[PDB]
């Protein structure tokens, strides 16, 4: 198989159903020297702005060097058939 | 140019209580192109509405106390503009009668009863409609009270009475008005006398508007230490268990502190005191969510747990 | 001339007379729904109804009886037909979809 | 998805956004004379169409939109059980017999 | 192939944290929260509500796990301590699930001699 990201790992988006989205996620400081990276949400794709939290990620991360952000998405409503995709995007090209 | 004409032979038949079926047909010299032709209607009294309709025909559902007027035109369905011909109208007279001997404040209310011998049918409606007799009305007048649902027409039969002998109240024990049924249950209240007649007075309810949701039964309730469980059955109604909201009021006899917890199951736990006396109703009604918001049920009766 | 109220009593008692003359054939195999609430099948109904037509002798009771079934096929036909025949504004419209999704909950669960 | 929920939440919609689905007052739908809402759902589904077809393309009303169209799909899918499927003709009586009952009681 | 995590609404609600108030009716005391409205009113609520003395932790803290209510009163409390409270509210309707939403901002008062 192959090995998920850890960002993917970490993250975990849950949501008040009435006017927001949080989410909460980690990396490794030994990947933030190499490449940046910025969760895209998505209609066409949709990047989602974050700000770095020390509140702890809502799951562990794997590496002591772990750096963790927080996420908030607004948005006007929900339904019971939402499904949101979120995926992690290198930000320079490899 | 096409020039489309106005449809002939219009007429409005008054074809049971609240209803009106208008009929037309196509105009003989209209050129017969193979053109769609549709037609639109207009009703103009009592209440406003219009619409689009293919066949030479069409029911509608209205109180005809205050008379009717309808409008009829033909159509013709383009790409880019809707053309159409002449209005044609006919219209329906009120009844005739002195002014103001009509009823006033005519209530009607829907009860709903377990209906254990039918093996088809378990839950039957019962129907009480109260009215006022008529400002002018005669001393003598004797008002006769009608209801009709679906294709169903009946005349009342149970009255009450007044010291003159006229009929204010009437009450259908058996109607064949359906407990989940969701159309218009139209009332009818005419007369007579040998003074002057007496205009009529018809009004379409809606059934939920008027559906009393009957107080919900067997509510039970027990102390365990400082725990309260307390659980009732859903109301008679042929409406499941799933389609009734409740809420549940509980007061403390002795500080007075009342809570009221609004809820969509049918039990409720709460945490009270273990040296005080409570006494806990529940009331129900259909949900908004199955069927148009009526009116609530009577508070149930009160259950009285613990010790003061 | 008949009104369509009777119309089915009077096919169940021809029905429920003819079982046998009507099942004869075993490599026949024709449709059959599996769900509730069966408004909605009228049409695979009398598909099945026309084929059976086509496959059994049409002699004696058996030709009355799928007469009354053409008969009663049309009253479902005109109300199909009714469903489309008038056009009303959007608000009224909205109300039968509020009545139709009320009935998907209290039926329809 | 429980559809339950699915139509609760629908007709919750439906009451919150009414102003802007008689955003405009000109237009006409399909409109069933009588009151059997599931014998002509096809028809109030097309209705449906027409109404995303005309109407503001984004806000809530898309999304109430989609659990149209979802139980769209459910209408569908109980439309095909219907058919495409097998029996030895005596269970299709049975069947039929059960409709003419269903048929002539409740309605 | 890109690696993406599907999240779904309907089954991650973290609701708001309630608000707790506190009443002194008679010679007794009760608990009452209210919670954010929702745009559907049908999704039920699952509330777990903590009290506990000054002195002690919230560890050692009596809990009581309701559903759908919005207050409950409380027993017979030592007088002249301190005492706090807290509460917090996650969906328990089939179809919607989710996480405890965080603690509720701790109420105190102080009954009397
Ligand atoms: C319409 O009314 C006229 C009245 O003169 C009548 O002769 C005719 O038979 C009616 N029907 C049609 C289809 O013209
Ligand atoms: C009719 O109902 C209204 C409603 O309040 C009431 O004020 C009025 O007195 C009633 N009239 C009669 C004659 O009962
Ligand atoms: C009242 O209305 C009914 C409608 O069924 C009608 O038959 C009757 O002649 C009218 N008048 C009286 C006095 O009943
Ligand atoms: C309530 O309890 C009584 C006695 O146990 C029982 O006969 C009755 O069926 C129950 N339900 C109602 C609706 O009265
Ligand atoms: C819908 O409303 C728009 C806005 O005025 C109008 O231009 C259009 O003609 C309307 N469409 C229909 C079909 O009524």
């Amino acid at each position: 198989g192959a090995e998920e990201t850890i960002p993917l790992q970490t993250l975990r988006c849950y949501n008040d159903y009435t006017s927001h989205i949080t989410c909460r996620w980690a990396d490794t400081q030994d990947a933030q020297r190499l490449v940046n990276v910025t969760l895209i949400r998505r209609d066409l794709l949709e990047p989602v702005s974050c700000d770095l939290s020390d509140d702890m990620p809502w799951s562990a991360c794997p590496h002591p060097r772990c750096v963790p952000r927080r996420c908030v998405i607004p948005c006007q409503s929900f339904v019971v058939t939402d499904v949101d995709y979120f995926s992690f995007q290198p930000d320079r090209p490899l | 140019k096409i020039s489309l004409l106005p449809p002939v032979n219009f007429t409005i038949k008054v074809t049971g209580l609240a209803q009106v079926l208008l009929q037309w047909k196509p105009n003989p010299d209209q050129e017969q192109r193979n053109v769609n032709l549709e037609y639109q209607v207009k009703i103009n009294a009592p209440k406003e509405d219009d619409y689009e309709t293919r066949i030479t025909e069409s029911k509608c559902v209205t109180i005809l106390h205050k008379g009717f007027s309808a409008s009829v035109r033909t159509i013709l369905q383009n790409d880019h503009s809707l053309l159409a011909s002449s209005w044609a109208s006919a219209e329906l007279h009120a009844p005739p009668g002195s002014p103001g001997t009509s009823i006033v404040n005519l209530t009607c209310t829907t009860n709903t009863t377990e209906d254990n011998y039918s093996r088809l049918r378990s839950y039957q409606v019962s129907l009480h409609c109260t009215w006022l007799v008529g400002t002018d009305a005669p001393e003598d007048t004797q008002y006769f009270l009608y209801y009709r649902y679906g294709s169903w027409t009946e005349e009342c039969q149970e009255y009450s009475k007044d010291t003159l002998g006229r009929n204010i109240a009437c009450w259908f024990p058996r109607t064949f008005i359906l407990s989940k049924g969701r159309d218009w249950l139209a009332v009818l209240v005419n007369g007579s006398s040998k003074h002057s007649a007496i205009r009529p007075f018809d009004q379409l309810f809606a059934l939920h508007a008027i559906d009393q949701i009957n107080p919900p039964l067997n509510v039970t309730a027990e102390i365990e230490g400082t725990r309260l469980s307390i659980q009732w059955e859903k109301p008679v109604s042929a409406f499941p268990i799933h389609c009734f909201d409740y809420e549940v009021k509980i007061h403390n006899t002795r500080n007075g502190y009342l809570q009221i917890e609004k809820l969509m199951t049918n039990a409720f736990i709460s945490i009270i005191d273990d040296l005080s006396k409570y006494d806990v109703q529940v009331r129900a009604a259909v949900s908004s969510m199955c069927r148009e918001a009526g009116l609530w049920s009577e508070w149930s009766q009160p259950i009285y747990v613990g010790n003061d | 001339e008949i009104p369509t109220s009777a119309l089915v009593k009077e096919t169940l008692a021809l029905l429920s007379t003819h079982r046998t003359l009507l099942i004869a054939n075993e490599t026949l195999r024709i449709p059959v729904p599996v769900h509730k609430n069966h408004q909605l099948c009228t049409e695979e109904i009398f598909q099945g109804i026309g084929t059976l037509e086509s496959q059994t002798v049409q002699g004696g009771t058996v030709e009355r009886l799928f007469k009354n079934l053409s008969l009663i096929k049309k009253y479902i036909d005109g109300q199909k037909k009714k469903c489309g025949e008038e056009r009303r504004r959007v608000n009224q419209f909205l109300d039968y979809l509020q009545e139709f999704l009320g009935v998907m909950n209290t039926e329809w669960i």
